[PDB]
RNA sequence: GCGCCGCUAGAGGUGAAAUUCUUGGACCGGCGCAAGACGGACCAGAGCGAAAGCAUUUGCCAAGAAUGUUUUCAUUAAUCAAGAACGAAAGUCGGAGGUUCGAAGACGAUCAGAUACCGUCGUAGUUCCGACCAUAAACGAUGCCGACUGGCGAUGCGGCGGCGUUAUUCCCAUGACCCGCCGGGCAGCUUCCGGGAAACCAAAGUCUUUGGGUUCCGGGGGGAGUAUGGUUGCAAAGCUGAAAC
RNA sequence: UUACGGCGGU
């Protein structure tokens, strides 16, 4: 049924640690755990591995991407700036 | 004095008597 | 050459000039800049070819 | 305008009215006969129409279906029937 | 009461105009109430005219216009006087004030 | 005016006094008939069978030649469809909204003019409840809602 | 971003109600190799070695290559079932006109 | 902001100045680069939208008004307790970003005093993504739906009809303009329609000649949107909400 | 540029 109405994962940590860092943690914590769409065999297998591995269930492919999240922000950023400059100037 | 400036001197005033009844439980 | 060349009479503003005029009808039709992104490695005959005759 | 007869109106205030709103209401549309060029096949195809028109002997277009009034497409006969 | 029937602003069917700037203080103004002017200035100084075709390197050059539209707040449309007070009937025509060049 | 929009338009069609029919066309009250049952059966619904036989047919309104509507008597004889065309274009539209919506969640119009046409399904099916045309334990569930459409 | 994927995935959602097809892999595999192959279409996802050996019979069998600008799980979409499918291979388009079209 | 130059001693800021930056060369002039904001003039008493609100090109969508309709259904409708969806700005939480602007703050002036205006600098913030908060002079200070009651000039969108001008047009169809009518919209101008305490209003008119449907809400000024109970929110607070006097 | 106050009742 309705087993919570706030905590969510972090009912796990019980009464400690404070409620503002059980607040910051479970968004990363909720991230860190979830299946993601793989990008090469569509199937949502993309399970964490260690601390920025991320690997596919089906067609055992491993991924080097962010920590808490498959894709960090920053690094998508770059990816459009990487090869806005390659198309721009031809070098 | 002003109307907006009379609800900020009785919003600061009631987190006042707020607090007090807060500490005196 | 022939690029630059149509335009100290500006040739493009007047071809759309008469391309348009059974859409709406347009009076003051220029082509209000031209910026230069590339150059090709500058061959040094190139330029004394437009040095020339 | 106080005894203007509204039992009466004449023909040409009652032309220049909506097709409601009037004494007695009444479409603006027709129904008009397409001859094409070159066919021995009236169509009957109504004013306001909305579809691409197909014929059956020479089944090419005949109007062009548009915001209100259909377009025929190359000069073809037409009459107004009833 | 109702001053005026539009509310200072030319806006009708909206709920929000672009909010722009007063050029000499700089205050954000809506765009519709804002008192707008356009000067097509020549940028010589007409006194200076005979000073400048007289040391030219022609005889017949026609000489550039600045082109600046100020627009006001009316605080300060009001102060510098390109607004002027007007009575209470003879405020209701949108005409501006006739050209007077000569 | 409009139902879920604050328009107040005029614009509906104005049919003529007489009720009979036209001179010119000799063209009987069963030919009509064999006809919406021919074109019925192309996958057609009642709100395109008579738009096509007034354009290309001189057939104003199908009443005044056979007596009777142009569903009312697909319905006759067992080849008109469960659902109303007027319901069934209002789901084939909310499944339509819904699928834009899942993919842009961000789109906060698509999400306000989603339960004005999800409210329009419900006020009109509580008519054909009422009218019989619908089982009286019919309900539109989104889950099931694009099996409904074709 | 705009107007004309629907040139390609409206025909698609066509030939799926009119005509006939196979989706999978080893489906378009036996089409392709017994001539009823007419026009196959390929996910921008599928492994890059699979995208060879069908650019590779289809020149065998002189038919067409469209590459859809989509994920796998895109074109099981665009066909219009709760797959994701790679490869199909439409062998009668109904009365549409992907053939007829570009490639 | 930073590079590479050029020549010079001031630049900046102000009612006057100063704090400040500058021969480890500012400011200015040239050429490049990068970053983040923002889309001038065109831009209107113009358009769209339920409101908040919305402005560089092109692109996958999904919606919508009006008009046109000799299509279809045939009372399916209006307003709506309870219950929901959206909601400027500031604000709160986390991750990116951080150019300008800049609450707090430091400093220079100005003054009797300046904790203000003004100047130099600058944090949080302004920007994006996700979750919240649910209020504004959220204003036409005017609920929504329906009809009826003057004229006129226009404008925005469809539709219809007209002399003529203009486009590849050397013919055509479609455009640009010109003259009308029709519906819908934004408004304007006039009027003893009528109403109003008048300002003003073609609705705020059709009201002691008083009743078209329906929702919300007001009852002298303060106390007070307070106290208290409930409820929501991480918080700030929102909602409901008196009385003694 | 600076320009701040004017006892109560009549
Ligand atoms: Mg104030
Ligand atoms: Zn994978
Ligand atoms: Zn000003």
């Amino acid at each position: 049924a309705k087993r919570t109405k706030k905590v969510g994962i972090v009912g796990k940590y019980g009464t400690r640690y404070g409620a503002s860092l059980r607040k910051m943690v479970k968004k990363i914590e909720i991230s860190q755990h979830a299946k993601y769409t793989c990008s090469f065999c569509g199937k949502t297998k993309m399970k964490r591995r260690a601390v920025g591995i991320w690997h596919c269930g089906s067609c055992m492919k491993t991924v080097a991407g962010g920590a808490w999240t498959y894709n960090t922000t920053s690094a998508v950023t770059v990816k459009s700036a990487i090869r806005r400059l390659k198309e721009l100037k031809d070098q | 004095m002003r109307a907006k400036w009379r609800k900020k001197r009785m919003r600061r005033l009631k987190r006042k008597r707020r607090k007090m009844r807060q500490r005196s439980k | 050459k022939e690029v630059v060349n149509k335009l100290i009479p500006d040739s493009i503003g007047k071809d759309i000039e008469k391309a348009c005029q059974s859409i709406y009808p347009l009076h003051d039709v220029f082509v209000r800049k031209v910026k230069m992104l590339k150059k090709p490695k500058f061959e040094l005959g190139k330029l004394m070819e437009l040095h020339g005759e | 305008p106080l005894a203007k007869d509204l039992l009466h109106p004449s023909p040409e205030e009652e032309k220049r009215k909506h097709k409601k709103k009037r004494l007695v209401q009444s479409p603006n549309s027709y129904f008009m006969d397409v001859k094409c060029p070159g066919c021995y096949k009236i169509t009957t195809v109504f004013s306001h129409a909305q579809t691409v028109v197909l014929c059956v002997g020479c089944s090419t277009v005949l109007c062009q279906p548009t915001g209100g009034k259909a377009r025929l497409t190359e000069g073809c006969s037409f009459r107004r029937k009833q | 009461t109702k001053k005026r029937r539009n509310n200072g602003r030319a806006k009708k069917g909206r709920g929000h105009v672009q909010p722009i700037r007063c050029t000499n203080c700089a205050r954000c103004v809506p765009k519709d109430k804002a008192i707008k002017k356009f000067v097509i200035r020549n940028i010589v100084e007409a006194a200076a005219v005979r000073d400048i075709s007289e040391a030219s390197v022609f005889d017949a050059y026609v000489l550039p216009k600045l082109y600046v539209k100020l627009h006001y707040c009316v605080s300060c449309a009001i102060h510098s006087k390109v607004v002027r007070n007007r009575s209470r009937e003879a405020r209701k025509d949108r005409t501006p004030p006739p050209r007077f060049r000569p | 005016g409009r139902m879920h929009a604050p328009g107040k338009g005029l614009s509906q069609s104005a049919l003529p006094y007489r009720r009979s029919v036209p001179t010119w066309l000799k063209l009987t009250s069963d030919d009509v008939k064999e006809q919406i049952y021919k074109l019925a059966k192309k996958g057609l619904t009642p709100s395109q069978i008579g738009v096509i036989l007034r354009d290309s047919h001189g057939v104003a309104q199908v009443r005044f030649v056979t007596g009777n509507k142009i569903l009312r008597i697909l319905k006759s004889k067992g080849l008109a469809p469960d659902l109303p065309e007027d319901l069934y274009h209002l789901i084939k539209k909310a499944v339509a909204v819904r699928k834009h919506l899942e993919r842009n969640r961000k789109d906060k119009d698509a999400k306000f003019r989603l339960i004005l046409i999800e409210s329009r399904i419900h006020r009109l099916a509580r008519y054909y409840k009422t009218k019989r045309v619908l089982p009286p334990n019919w309900k539109y569930e989104s889950s099931t809602a694009s099996a409904l459409v074709a | 971003t705009k107007k004309s994927l629907e040139s390609i995935n409206s025909r698609l959602q066509l030939v799926m109600k009119s005509g006939k097809y196979v989706l999978g892999y080893k489906q378009t595999l036996k089409m392709i190799r017994q001539g009823k192959a007419k026009l196959v279409i390929l996910a921008n996802n599928c492994p890059a070695l699979r995208k060879s050996e069908i650019e590779y019979y289809a020149m065998l069998a002189k038919t067409g290559v469209h590459h859809y600008s989509g994920n796998n799980i895109e074109l099981g979409t665009a066909c219009g079932k709760y797959y994701r499918v790679c490869t199909l291979a439409i062998i009668d388009p109904g009365d549409s006109d992907i053939i007829r079209s570009m490639p």
